[PDB]
């Protein structure tokens, strides 16, 4: 929409502090230390060419919009969390213990705050039954 | 009893699908029950012991077929542990699998049998003992190292072909008058082929000293190139089987799923370029750490570690020129 | 449409010449074909189904004959991709190849059979059949892996030989007048030969208790030393490939063609000492960089990333020493 | 001379017991020796040398009781250099052990045997012959080496009983009528069975064109698979014994060692919990050296590397910016 | 010209002695003639072609005589490029070498021999065919390979006898009345080998059922026991060259050879305590580089990078805190 | 006991310097560096991962009692120790001579002092003969 | 030719600036930092290993005639310049596409300059068709 | 001698700095570094475990004497020599070019001056015939 695409450019004139509609790796690098992580150059890199679709080492606006069009259900990511969650599954069951699943977000990959693995049991547990699914979890976020 | 009651059929889904230990002794118990049949209907072939291997073999059948209803109904109930297939549409959904189809269709044919039926019955024996597989884990594995080899197994067998069929046309030529054994090319075809493979019953066999000359010479190498794919195979498989545990170890496929998970799980909360950046920069790790499981790794690993220490040498040599300085 | 024209050539030159994967499935199918050939040949030999089997070979040769020559059209046709094949005297070069010469020629000589020519048309299949590797490619592996175990298989030779030699005139000692099998020492290696291979046709075998426990003392080792070979170029095969897969992955050879072909562009612009001198330093990365695709390529990293390290350590140190006097 | 003695003792226990060197020399001669007496048996079965065998074989059977005795009260009194056997209840419980229980069984049923016996002979003999081994390494080797490669020994069995199966039933559909080797589908699985193996008697074969076609056909993969276990087991020993030579380098079971037993000791002369909490944590070292002997320990060793250099690192960052901020 | 005289000498000497490349053609010539010789040796023994394999043999006997006795001067003339055969004294010790001694002896018997001598004939003929090793080579490898799989091989053998042992024994039971083949337990012993290492003569083979399913049952697995060793000895043959090609590039030998060297030097000319130690510790470093040639190497030289790095990490703490204290 | 009992709390106490129940690593690593000895991130981490019996990081009171009611005969620590000392034993005749096994005291390992491995040969070798014995010396330690 | 062998010597003196005839490697480094660009010792021992061929580390002014003495064509560096040329070719095809060619140029191995692959993309593609040749290039530098 | 044996001590005083009989590393570290080069740790330990004939660190007195009684042909050194110069022997003929010995003399290993290899062509070229022998030249060594 209209304001959809004026927030894109917001976000896109936030990010390319340039303005010359060739986003920079360096950009990416301070926006992203203004939100309060250090990216690496390893990071930064691979965020560059996942986005990127020319080979250049910049992303024109619409690029950018191409990219933000693409929502949890159009991406098909769905084999690599079922595959994920069934690595973690060490029970393989198809459910995942409530103290081992908030001791990987707590302790494990990247850390994770309390209160996300809280929205975690919230939402994901709709039957309440501490093996929460990680099946039924994923359809909802499909969805 | 709602938790012991789960326990005992998540180990039931466990013994009877995929097992890990002592379950496979299980497995063997029935493997031996159906294998028995088999061999008994072999032994009906012989008139000698047909009575009594029929009436045994009777007796077998109906035991597989207990065996075999029981452990049917079993897995469909056990079935329940895995969340796709839960309820009436779920356990359905399961049934449908190819394998479990096979062995339901099996089991009803094989009843129908029991109410010239006997072909029928080996037919059902052999098709169980196929069966038996339940996953083509053995024909996985067998494609997958015939498949790594493709071209060491095609040369063996251009080249062995090529041997067959000159050494065979030679020792026909050498053949041809002075022994009714190598009466047309095609007995000298099939001569060359059993004697390559080094089956040699002796129904066919060179007599005249050139022929014979000439069987030495080329059997002395046939022999080796018919052998050669046994020994590829053998060797494919034992690297196979060392690489699987040396690679057993290594255990470096947690960070980047726990990243992966984190990341989607953000990215689905933001409803931004930020979230769904880091979510396939997860993605792209997981697979990454999917693909090499190898000393790829390992060499990247080196990389790693001398580019990091790179940098922090070039951060050395800039404080120590600007204290210079200072 | 000559950008269409040009994909499609270029498609029509990979599938005919060096393919990559489905394109295989196309040879399979010719390769098929003129197999059958090869095959109703020999069927026509046997003279119970000569008169079929002829019938049959006269349609599966004019066959063959039809997609023999399309396909070498084709070929002809799309050679045009390829730079030193172009214009008039470009595909004359490129019809000079000496497969493709193979190819005219006996497509003609087969045509002229068509128009005793049941042995040329035999010979003129098996040369097909041979010409279907078109590249040397199985002689080239299979002379690779002989050549790179020369040792061991002349030792396994050797050996075997002198048991072979050895065990034959034992036998042959044991069984002279006992038994008409062992009537010459020419009999005796035959048997020798026969069963040291494990052939084993029974048309010789000692019958002598002393030529028996001989025989077994020998031939128990003996046999081992034959399948010797068989062995040894499995096991090569299988390491050779293993060692593929794992190169497969390390694709370090771009930089130093980069900096060959700009070295070589500068010095190509120049017309200096530099120049020239680079040029030949950028040759040498290149060569060195094409040699090792092994782990001697891991330790010179690894010298390097030592040698990198230890000389930042000494600039460490230096800075250190100075600051201290400082 | 009770230094003399024990130097002496402990020689004879090394050389009876577990040696390394020219001690297995003797173990040979033994060998050969009860060897000899079973070859002997043997001879006594062929009615043609029965006599001069017996008479031979009597004075080889009073040797072998001569030899085994004095062995088995040498191995006794040797058995007091371990100190789990010391006196009267140490020895005792050292004879207490399978293998010598077995020794001293056996030779009492062959002295007995010496004052139809003769198939208790040679059940003796043959039960001497299998305890020559006297600790199962054989075994225990080949247990091994099998179970590791369990899943491509399975699927080797599975894919050439399938191949086996239908290979012999065609066969047999192809030559049942027209020939009286493949009387019944038992003798056809009985050739399909010596041909696939290669053994190939010659007893039956296919005569019938189209029954030496399919024959062709099948075994030509057959036996391929049939040879498979062999090629397999023998890369699996190869590699094993690689390994095994690779290993026996690295020796870095020594610290782990030296600091489990002194935090032990530590701990028992503590009657608190750092002595505790160090013999829990030395023990866990001395497992954990224990376990990879491989490679993996390799890969611990550079991250352990690298971490600590990444440590460093940090700390001269810290030092530098403290530096520049004095 | 003793320039080129010597250059020539030095020639002769490596292509006689250790050739490389191209020079090995030669010796297969002389191998082939020789070789030639024997194989008219076998011919001579049939007497169909007795005539003219003599006739042929007495030339090619000459021809071998004069070969091996220019080739014999040859290598005396051209032994004079190694120092240690100089002179009188020097060359009579050079044919004081064993091979030379062999070779000298042969010319001579058979130079005798030209003037019942045809089994001299054959037994000289053999000789030179062993003789044409000239080293030891092929007996120094299998002895090698053998030897660092004498574990794997003895429990082969041990597990393929008991086998052996076990299944000619229980097909004996089966077959002892009705079969003939299997009279005695000898006959099942020679059924037994002959099936199981797979040469399968066809003479013996069970004919009752019982008989066939125990030889069905044993030989499944007694065929894989006995081609064991095979496929051991092949992938020991395959894995050491495999290993050879690695170790061929690293080149480690050379620093510590011009170190001991120099040190030797140094010591000889002192004549303090600080020369013989370093002679000392120099003959240590070469006899270090001497040892590993393997992977070991690396791992030293990984402790070696890492605790050089330590070290200079605990002088950057030094220098740092000592700064921190300035 | 009641002073067993008092005396495990006054160690936690000294050990657990927060007085919260949940001991932390930096805590016994400051304690044993007032005992003299310095441990190392990965040492403490090893430590940690052993005494845990729970999986957050802290030991309780309760868990440091249990682990304390381990005494030498009730861990059934006697295989790692026998196969230490063969290990050591190069002879492998069941005794291990007095020059070699004060060279390894003294030397290997975690270097020890003179003093231990003193009492080392006055209580182990109960024979004195020079060539002491470990099983006897493991099985009075079990005892 | 005197002016060529006079312009040589011209050079060897300021690479030799010692002008004792044996030019060192320090001297290379030198007069190349002035050129412009850093060589690390590895590059200007193999450099001088390349060059150099008598085997005592210094370079006698005949030894650097000779090396100049050396053309394209003589060197008989076509078989090198054709394999790496395919080695980029990813297609196979003979021909080289422009997009590739020049990310090649300006962003692999040593980085050049958009001012030579121009040079490139001018007096190479002779036929202006985007897939540039390599073998008839290759052969016109060669003459 | 006694002669001998006084110049003995006073090397050992001089070398044994401590003068309890108990030579450390130290001390070869400091008066060899007297003497010129610089010593590593490794090489100092090798110089004494090779010295050393008890297994305590340090020599005594009758242990250096014992180690200085092997003379050159006492210590049977000619196979590590004869093989060391056949590994220089890349022709293999018995004799080494002068060119090449010189150059692995003054490149390789220890950086030996120009004066050791000219006593070693003046000494060793008993026919001075350039392709210096290296069996009757180590025979007069061991001589
Ligand atoms: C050319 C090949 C491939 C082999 C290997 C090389 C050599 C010199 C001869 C061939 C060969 C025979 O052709 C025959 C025999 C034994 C004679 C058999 C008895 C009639 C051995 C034997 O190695
Ligand atoms: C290309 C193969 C398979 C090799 C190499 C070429 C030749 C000379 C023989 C083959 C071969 C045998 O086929 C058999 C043996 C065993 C002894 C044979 C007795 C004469 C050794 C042996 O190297
Ligand atoms: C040099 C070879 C090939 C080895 C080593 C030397 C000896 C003792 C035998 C060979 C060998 C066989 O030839 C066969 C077997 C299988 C069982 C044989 C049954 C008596 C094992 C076995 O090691
Ligand atoms: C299908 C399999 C497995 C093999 C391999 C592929 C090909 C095209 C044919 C089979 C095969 C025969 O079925 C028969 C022969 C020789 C004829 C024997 C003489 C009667 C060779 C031959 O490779
Ligand atoms: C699955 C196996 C075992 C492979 C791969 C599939 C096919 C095409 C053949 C097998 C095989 C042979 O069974 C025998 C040879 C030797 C030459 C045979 C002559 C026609 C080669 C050869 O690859
Ligand atoms: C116990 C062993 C070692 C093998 C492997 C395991 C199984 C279940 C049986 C044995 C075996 C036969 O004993 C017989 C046949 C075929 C019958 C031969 C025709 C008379 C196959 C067959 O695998
Ligand atoms: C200890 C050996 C050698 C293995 C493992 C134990 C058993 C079950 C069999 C052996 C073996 C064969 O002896 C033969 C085959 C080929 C197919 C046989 C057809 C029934 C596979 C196969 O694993």
């Amino acid at each position: 929409t209209e304001e959809q695409i004026a927030e894109f450019k917001e976000a896109f004139s936030l990010f390319d502090k340039d303005g010359d509609g060739t986003i920079t790796t360096k950009e990416l690098g301070t926006v992203m230390r203004s939100l309060g992580q250090n990216p690496t150059e390893a990071e930064l890199q691979d965020m560059i060419n996942e986005v990127d679709a020319d080979g250049n080492g910049t992303i024109d606006f619409p690029e950018f919009l191409t990219m933000m069009a693409r929502k949890m259900k159009d991406t098909d990511s769905e084999e690599e969390i079922r595959e994920a969650f069934r690595v973690f599954d060490k029970d393989g069951n198809g459910y995942i213990s409530a103290a081992e699943l908030r001791h990987v977000m707590t302790n494990l990959g990247e850390k994770l705050t309390d209160e996300e693995v809280d929205e975690m049991i919230r939402e994901a547990d709709i039957d309440g039954d501490g093996q929460v699914n990680y099946e039924e979890f994923v359809q909802m976020m499909t969805a | 009893r709602n938790a012991f009651y789960r326990k005992l059929q998540n180990f039931l889904y466990n013994v009877l699908e995929r097992p890990r230990g002592w379950a496979f002794i299980y497995h063997a118990y029935v493997f031996l029950l159906v294998f028995s049949c088999l061999v008994l209907s072999v032994f009906s072939t012989i008139k000698e012991y047909e009575k009594s291997s029929e009436g045994a073999l009777y007796i077998l059948e109906i035991v597989t077929i207990v065996v075999f209803g029981v452990e049917y109904f079993v897995r469909i109930w056990a079935a329940g542990c895995c969340c796709r297939y839960r309820g009436w549409r779920g356990r359905l959904k399961f049934a449908r699998k190819p394998f479990c189809v096979i062995d339901i269709m099996v089991l009803i044919a094989s009843i129908a049998v029991l109410a010239s039926a006997l072909r029928s019955l080996r037919f059902l024996q052999i098709l169980r003992m196929i069966r038996m597989d339940r996953r083509g884990g053995t024909w996985k594995l067998l494609g997958s190292v015939v498949y790594a080899h493709s071209k060491e197994l095609v040369t063996a067998w251009y080249i062995g072909f090529l041997c067959l069929i000159l050494a065979s046309f030679l020792v026909y030529l050498a053949e041809k008058g002075e022994n009714d054994h190598f009466d047309t090319y095609a007995d000298a075809l099939w001569w060359g082929l059993i004697t390559l493979t080094t089956i040699g019953y002796g129904d066919k066999y060179p007599q005249t000293w050139n022929g014979r000359l000439l069987a030495a010479t080329f059997t002395l190498i046939g022999v080796s190139f018919f052998a050669l794919p046994a020994g590829i195979l053998g060797s494919g498989f034992a690297l196979k089987v060392q690489e699987q545990h040396r690679q057993k170890h290594f255990e470096k496929r947690r960070n980047p799923a726990a990243g992966l998970i984190q990341s989607a799980w953000r990215f689905y909360a933001t409803n931004r370029a930020v979230c769904v950046m880091r979510f396939l920069v997860s993605k792209r790790k997981f697979k990454e750490s999917l693909r090499p499981y190898d000393v790829m790794d390992v060499i990247e690993q080196y990389s790693a570690g001398h580019l990091d220490m790179l940098s922090r040498i070039k951060s050395l040599q800039s404080r120590v020129d600007q204290i210079v300085g200072r």
